[PDB]
């Protein structure tokens, strides 16, 4: 009975597994974004931008 | 007379020309501004060069 019990066991850790998958597929995006945000406010922190480059 | 209306002719063209110096909106002899501190690292860290007015 605890032999055949332990397939939920293994169920519940792939299913973690896969769920901390779909969280780094989306943490790549979230990194990604941040660079660029990070690009545009470095980026206008100059003082010699026009105003509409701003 | 003849020499100081010239005198006062190009004292006109060097203004025009004063004013006429700027790139993209800034301009390091306008005076239209003390300085421009141009960026120098990630950090945020800026490479400024005071203006010098002409």
């Amino acid at each position: 009975a605890t032999a055949s019990s332990l397939n939920s066991v293994k169920d519940s850790l792939q299913r973690g597994q896969s769920t901390i998958d779909v969280a780094l597929a989306a943490g790549d995006t979230i990194t990604d974004l941040l660079t660029k945000m990070k690009e545009k406010a470095l980026a206008a922190s100059d003082t010699s931008l026009n105003t509409a480059s701003f | 007379n003849a020499l100081k209306a010239d005198f006062e002719s190009l004292r006109d063209q060097l203004q025009k020309a004063a004013t006429n110096a700027k790139f993209n909106g800034v301009s390091l002899a306008d005076g239209s501004t003390t300085k421009l501190s141009f960026l120098a690292n990630e950090d945020g860290s800026n490479f400024t060069v005071t203006a010098q007015t002409l």
